[PDB]
């Protein structure tokens, strides 16, 4: 996944299953799976910053747009057989402590 | 009684089968294809459960703590190192009769100590 996420060795298509109760991995590098981007959470907090935003609402001439977001691993493509290894919050406010 | 099991030929490597020794009345192993045999320990052999009450505490993989799509008290602390993060599942097995038990996996690594209540 950290490879994933830096775009070093494998290109951000690449889909990685952990099934933990039949102990199998899988790593789909296929054509033909159906992807769609979302926020990185690490430890109860979005990996998208201030900062990020801040750049991207400059957008024009910053020469600095959604490759320089997802290269910066904030966001990530999860395709569907992917989807039932994660938990997915609606909005950040289900982070926070209720 | 026991599940029993399989036992293999030592020359071939081949499946065993039971078989009756006439003589001495003392239940053998033989292989078909050579002349191997083998004296019976357990003395049982073909033994099926129907009502086939299943431990899943035999089937439960303690790697399951560290799924984030598990649920997890506090509430339940670990009977053997007392911690007190549990993360809990039902059967999660087809053909369970009717089970809607949760098992408990210890979480913190390496202890993967796992009870029902
Ligand atoms: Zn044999
Ligand atoms: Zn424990």
């Amino acid at each position: 996944r950290k490879l994933r996420r830096q775009m070093d060795i494998i290109v951000s298509e690449v889909s990685m299953i952990r099934d933990i109760r039949e102990r199998e991995i899988r790593i789909y590098t296929d054509a033909g799976r159906i992807c769609r981007p979302l926020l990185i959470v690490e430890k109860q907090k979005l990996l998208l910053k201030k900062r990020h935003i801040d750049q991207l609402k400059e957008r024009e001439y910053n020469n600095y747009s959604w490759q320089d977001l997802v290269a910066s691993g904030v966001v990530e493509y999860i395709d569907t057989l992917e989807e039932e290894t994660v938990m997915l919050a609606m909005t950040p406010d289900d982070l926070q402590e209720k | 009684p026991g599940i029993v099991g399989i036992r293999f030929c030592q020359e071939c490597n081949n499946m065993l089968y039971p078989k009756e020794d006439k003589e001495n009345r003392i239940l053998l192993y033989a292989c078909r294809n050579c002349d191997y045999q083998q004296e019976a320990d357990n003395s049982c052999i073909y033994v099926n459960k129907i009502t086939h009450e299943v431990d899943e505490l035999t089937q439960i993989i303690a790697d399951v703590s560290q799924d984030p799509t598990l649920p997890r008290t506090e509430d339940h602390p670990c009977q053997k190192c007392g911690h007190k993060e549990a993360v809990f599942f039902q059967s999660h097995s087809a053909r369970a009769e009717d089970a809607m038990r949760l098992y408990y996996v210890c979480t913190a690594p390496h202890c993967g100590h796992r009870w029902t209540e």
